[PDB]
RNA sequence: GCCUGGCGGCCGUAGCGCGGUGGUCCCACCUGACCCCAUGCCGAACUCAGAAGUGAAACGCCGUAGCGCCGAUGGUAGUGUGGGGUCUCCCCAUGCGAGAGUAGGGAACUGCCAGGC
RNA sequence: GGGCGUUAAGUUGCAGGGUAUAGACCCGAAACCCGGUGAUCUAGCCAUGGGCAGGUUGAAGGUUGGGUAACACUAACUGGAGGACCGAACCGACUAAUGUUGAAAAAUUAGCGGAUGACUUGUGGCUGGGGGUGAAAGGCCAAUCAAACCGGGAGAUAGCUGGUUCUCCCCGAAAGCUAUUUAGGUAGCGCCUCGUGAAUUCAUCUCCGGGGGUAGAGCACUGUUUCGGCAACAACCCGAUGCAAACUGCGAAUACCGGAGAAUGUUAUCACGGGAGACACACGGCGGGUGCUAACGUCCGUCGUGAAGAGGGAAACAACCCAGACCGCCAGCUAAGGUCCCAAAGUCAUGGUUAAGUGGGAAACGAUGUGGGAAGGCCCAGACAGCCAGGAUGUUGGCUUAGAAGCAGCCAUCAUUUAAAGAAAGCGUAAUAGCUCACUGGUCGAGUCGGCCUGCGCGGAAGAU
RNA sequence: CACAGGUGGUCAGGUAGAGAAUACCAAGGCGCUUGAGAGAACUCGGGUGAAGGAACUAGGCAAAAUGGUGCCGUAACUUC
RNA sequence: GUUUAUUAAAAACACAGCACUGUGCAAACACGAAAGUGGACGUAUACGGUGUGACGCCUGCCCGGUGCCGGAAGGUUAAUUGAUGGGGUUAGCGCAAGCGAAGCUCUUGAUCGAAGCCCCGGUAAACGGCGGCCGUAACUAUAACGGUCCUAAGGUAGCGAAAUUCCUUGUCGGGUAAGUUCCGACCUGCACGAAUGGCGUAAUGAUGGCCAGGCUGUCUCCACCCGAGACUCAGUGAAAUUGAACUCGCUGUGAAGAUGCAGUGUACCCGCGGCAAGACGGAAAGACCCCGUGAACCUUUACUAUAGCUUGACACUGAACAU
RNA sequence: CUUUAAUGUUUGAUGUUCUAACGUUGACCCGUAAUCCGGGUUGCGGACAGUGUCUGGUGGGUAGUUUGACUGGGGCGGUCUCCUCCUAAAGAGUAACGGAGGAGCACGAAGGUUGGCUAAUCCUGGUCGGACAUCAGGAGGUUAGUGCAAUGGCAUAAGCCAGCUUGACUGCGAGCGUGACGGCGCGAGCAGGUGCGAAAGCAGGUCAUAGUGAUCCGGUGGUUCUGAAUGGAAGGGCCAUCGCUCAACGGAUAAAAGGUACUCCGGGGAUAACAGGCUGAUACCGCCCAAGAGUUCAUAUCGACGGCGGUGUUUGGCACCUCGAUGUCGGCUCAUCACAUCCUGGGGCUGAAGUAGGUCCCAAGGGUAUGGCUGUUCGCCAUUUAAAGUGGUACGCGAGCUGGGUUUAGAACGUCGUGAGACAGUUCGGUCCCUAUCUGCCGUGGGCGCUGGAGAACUGAGGGGGGCUGCUCCUAGUACGAGA
């Protein structure tokens, strides 16, 4: 357990929490202009809901539509009916290897819920980080007494801790800001 | 931090290079921690506990090299 | 002078390897072993009394350069004093001048005493 | 045997150097202790006197009517409470400006708070210093208070700061080592001075005798390192290549130690004794640690200079270059550095470079700037540049891709036709097309191309009066 | 200091006024021991300011504003 | 109401109220070497000390540690008394070796010994303390909630981004055109919390913060005017400062920020009214920082002592009895 | 005499009763037409209380003091003595808060001597024996071992085994080495006695270099040294020896922690903070190579891996200048310069239709926002503008203004500490001086000089001032454009 090993722990945990916030953000029907929402969509094929990672394929021709480029000449129907069982539950067409899923703007009601939500997750993340930073400092005190650090070495370590902390805070801000700038656009 | 400390003077070396006045028993070489660096030979020998090349009877110093495998060897012939 | 043993000089161009070789002179093995003496077991070693045999081993010679080793001339690196350019580096004058590598050398030489021809 | 002694004159004055005890060269603390003087300021309290214009609110209690069994209760009136209300005097002091060598060592002006009360005020009294008093701030105790003022111990102590007075002559440091409640102080040693002794003592050069493991180099060793070779990913080993402060099978210069010799050097040397100062160094050169081979950085070794050295040079510049100032000169030669004018001395001589004010700031990298030199390729079987024309077929190569046809990408990159003709160099199309290229043939008539060794220049080059 | 400070008690006229406030006066006492000009910047103390109205500033600091008697009338809350 | 007379009037001191605790009176306590005095010509509904600070609703858990209260059986322990053994000396003994009584001495400490401490119990409106790993969850998650390990015991009510929150301008709502402040919320309380009081509270306040109406020269942006200076004349007549001055700019140099050095630019000699960029301007041997084997006052389970409080022994201090 | 008694008697331990010391701040009497004091009487208490001397406890109530130094300011952290290697420039020796490790002991054998032995590792072949035991050979050659670090050393072994032993002896010591000194080290040989060996000979501790504490004050043993009239004795000396993480290890005491923002004195710019300076790692700006993206296409725009600079400009380093005083941040007022230019002006390329942009080159004339929040600078936000430039000027500007942030003294909260107090935490409150001599600016005069003296009007060397820009319209709804 050293100053650096402490900093690392800080970066890691804070990164985890950021990821939590990450896909947490993605778990929200946005302007669905990007495939950041469908990226998950598992493709039940071969007795397994094998996600589109090793099964079918998809993408968005333009901000107002996506295309399910099903690799299997039969999976084209899979993802189709798979469009359901999710916040999607849409009914695309069926033309060629790639399906089609338009991408329009939502209602003002959801505009509300989606906004309060976006910023909500933002704060949630911030808090998680704070607690993490806090702990990072506690450990730092323990080191001071252990490694027989000097007031200068310990205070230096403190400053560094803060640095890592703020950085992550920013990450959360920016992310929330994009998912938001869009979902609020 | 650990790094520091060090022994003191501990001279040890040649104090009677080549022929000298070589009194009853000067030193000729106090390079302790040795036997081969300087070997006890000739009128001189001793080689005290601290491997100090004694040097007996008065005379000059030689500083030779004899016997199998180099081997410095010091001694003090007459003058 | 040829061969051998003991004791030294000098310690690798004196060593190592490989091939040949010498014998009941000397040496070596070798024989015998209750004993002197010896084995943390062994007569292997030390130790003693000594054939028979053989130079097989070791040893000593001789040849051989494959591996060591010695090793320049020249050039190169460095460097003392004086001077000069210069980013921590280097140049010139002038003394000293390697190491490595190359040429090449190289299969020791030598004294005392003793014993065989 | 070894230590300390033994054929050294001492002693007493006088003058001086030093030391010890003393104020000990002089001036200076904050403080500590002893005895007194202070409650005419202020803080508490004690005794005895004084003060509070005006205006407001209206408690308790009481009377009467109502009411009750009686009490509660109720309402008018009466009544006059209060650290009660507004506001002068009186007390106080929240805000601003002005004053700040003031009118004043805390005030003036305009606002502000209390104003029958824990109120305010006069006179006199009582608590005294480690003590008092304190609605508590260490506040007040006579413009003084985390321990008053006055006199004394007293010339406290001051390893700190400052200051130290007439002249001339000689020598001349140190800024280090080792100890140190030591680190800006001391002490022994070192270095200075003075005296007395003593030797070819000491130094330089030459030569002779030494141990050396630094520079360098090298890679057997200790580690580190590649590249190849005999390992159901690789060490070991072998050959080829490097690296090292804590590697060395090698190895200087050179320093140092000793011996001999000549010359030179007012003994420079060693010993003892009187007096020291000095133990903050700085810069530059060289070898290094550290730092960033950063610092007018820092820590060592060593040499030089400044310190403690003026003069000349580097514009001006302790340290760098030259050079060591006894004094006077309206005399000469030089060192470093300079010789067109400020400004002493060549607009000097010969030959060559540069053309940028380079000279007179700055890198990677960039470029037909330019001087010199050795050489190589193509070339009248026409090089070289320009100009004309050509540049095909299998084939849109296979795969891939919606499409990939020379020219997204991967693989292949052959063959045929020839004077030549890449399964293609760039642009381009959705893909083709199309355009240009390599190349080849002709025209053209004499040189052409880029590498290298070396001299000077150009770009890269933005900062504040 | 011939110092804009400090100092206890007594007395208490007229008009207006609640009044020992305040303003103007009586009795009485004074003009404050350098003056004379000028009519600058700037400082000090004041008066008035178009339109705006706290934009000032750390802060409405300072200013400006309010101001009496009688009557009408007056919220949350309340320990009434 | 009180306070730092002379930069702090306050959220500080005080306060009525509350609680604890000591005190039986020749009180506790305080001034005093003592006499004596205050407390009080009072007497537990009294007086002193301590803390909290109207009032309302309240005031949780911990006695391990320190303090205080009670116990005091046992262990340890002062002075005091001095058993006991040892030594010095020497009469005598002895040709001598040594041994040695008594006395005197030097030493040794049996033994007797109170409070205190240890020990046993209590006590928090006494000084004080009120959990760590982290235990088990809508993708991961995350771990407030709370398992388990250990505490003297692990923060109850109430409150919470607060006079307390580091990240911090946390997040949300309100107000604004725009609000790091402000108000209302959330709770992730770095590091609130119950008389070193918790949460409220009408009234009060030259108290801190925020807002509004009015009002304005506070400001946009300053203008005019009335007076006291400033300016002029006459009289009187200071100050700090001061090595010497023949007292320019720049760029460079330099103990590293130049009127004085180098180069250069500029510049006829001297006043008066104004302004403050420089003379590292004036004033105070820097108050911050370090140093001195300097000083002071303050703190404490630093050391060494000491007043006071308290223990026992002997003395003033005597007579009997029971055990 | 020896156990347990009974009376006696003594003498302690308690505990009762008494009076007669002693107390009385109960009552009365006299001195005395006094509350004091003294005497007397009586009552209560009573050998207790209390006081003196001695003694255990308690004792910041009070007092005197201690509470180290080094240190790239101090503090925090670390360190302090000894041994080993490098640093250390081939003699000795050398510094750093330089790079790496160790010691505070261990052995009666792990010492002495005599005699004898010699490894590690690999290969091969062998019951259980395999990676790795023991055995046999071969290769190998100090790569093993060394009580413990590192260096040097070691085969004649110092490495290993055994026999016998006590030289780990006593007194001395030629001569050296190394220290400022105290002191430390090496030492042949001599004398006495040992041991081991046939003998020569070897042995005065360990292969060597760490394993340590001076003095004083005492303890113990020995000694006929001394012993205060004499003989003894106590004591002293001498010899041997014991007692100190005095480790801050040359050891100030036997005995020693803190606070100050209530502070104070003597000193330092020998030494921190501000600003200047040196430096520029960091920072910012620029350039080099060009894999990539740019549908295609390195270089319109950007650019990986890496490379080179410029500025003085951030974060820093150094401690050269000021500590016999150079006032901090922000605001206000007033500025001045730079160019790495925000706007306006002139251009190149464009993935430039136009309109608008992008990037680079040139250009410093002029211009370059009001508010909300906060002390802010900045920043976020509202709303403007042609634009709301970056930077230097002691982070320009207090002998010009402010005093909001920030370091005095008051006070409180959270937190730390037993506590005084403390915080690069917060919170409410909290005196800002100078009449300008010199330079320099802004104005304004007085002299003289311009060569006879005057009144005028000019010339113009030079110096200064000013240099901003929107929108609308016409061109032209044209060029351009699918239109818009
Ligand atoms: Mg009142
Ligand atoms: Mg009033
Ligand atoms: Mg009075
Ligand atoms: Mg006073
Ligand atoms: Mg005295
Ligand atoms: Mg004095
Ligand atoms: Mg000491
Ligand atoms: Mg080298
Ligand atoms: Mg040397
Ligand atoms: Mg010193
Ligand atoms: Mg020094
Ligand atoms: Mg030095
Ligand atoms: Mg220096
Ligand atoms: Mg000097
Ligand atoms: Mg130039
Ligand atoms: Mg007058
Ligand atoms: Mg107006
Ligand atoms: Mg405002
Ligand atoms: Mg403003
Ligand atoms: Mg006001
Ligand atoms: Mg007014
Ligand atoms: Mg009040
Ligand atoms: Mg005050
Ligand atoms: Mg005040
Ligand atoms: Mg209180
Ligand atoms: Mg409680
Ligand atoms: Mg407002
Ligand atoms: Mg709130
Ligand atoms: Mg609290
Ligand atoms: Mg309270
Ligand atoms: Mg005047
Ligand atoms: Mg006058
Ligand atoms: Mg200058
Ligand atoms: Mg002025
Ligand atoms: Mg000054
Ligand atoms: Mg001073
Ligand atoms: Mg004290
Ligand atoms: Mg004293
Ligand atoms: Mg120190
Ligand atoms: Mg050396
Ligand atoms: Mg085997
Ligand atoms: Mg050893
Ligand atoms: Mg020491
Ligand atoms: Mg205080
Ligand atoms: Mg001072
Ligand atoms: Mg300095
Ligand atoms: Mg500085
Ligand atoms: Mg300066
Ligand atoms: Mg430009
Ligand atoms: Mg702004
Ligand atoms: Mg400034
Ligand atoms: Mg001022
Ligand atoms: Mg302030
Ligand atoms: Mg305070």
């Amino acid at each position: 357990m050293t100053l650096k090993e402490l900093y690392a722990e800080t970066r890691s945990h804070m990164q985890k929490s950021l990821e939590v916030l990450e896909h947490n953000l993605a778990g929200l029907r946005t302007g669905r202009a990007n495939p950041a929402l469908l990226l998950h969509l598992k493709v039940e094929y071969y007795g397994a809901h094998v996600p589109l990672n090793q099964i079918a394929t998809v993408t968005a021709p333009d901000p107002r539509t996506l295309v399910v480029q099903s690799w299997d000449q039969n999976a084209l129907k899979a993802i189709e009916k798979a469009i359901r069982d999710s916040d999607l539950g849409l009914n695309p067409s069926n033309k060629g290897d790639a399906l089609y899923i338009n991408i329009p703007p939502l209602t003002e009601e959801r505009r509300k819920d989606l906004v309060r939500a976006v910023r909500q997750y933002a704060e949630e993340g911030r808090v998680a980080i704070r607690n993490i930073r806090r702990e990072a400092l506690d450990k730092l005190k323990k080191l001071a007494k252990e490694l027989h650090l000097s007031e200068d070495e310990t205070k230096r370590a403190e400053a560094e801790i803060q640095k890592i902390t703020d950085e992550f805070i920013a990450k959360a801000d920016q992310l929330a800001e994009k998912k938001e700038q869009e979902i609020l656009g | 931090g650990g790094s520091t400390r060090n022994g003191r003077d501990s001279e040890a070396k040649r104090l009677g290079v080549k022929r000298f006045g070589g009194e009853s028993v000067l030193a000729g070489s106090i390079i302790v921690r040795q036997r081969g660096t300087k070997f006890h030979a000739g009128a001189n020998v001793g080689c005290g506990r601290d491997h100090t090349l004694f040097a007996k009877a008065d005379g000059k110093v030689k500083f030779e090299v004899k016997g199998p495998k180099n081997r410095k060897f010091i001694s003090i012939e007459a003058e």
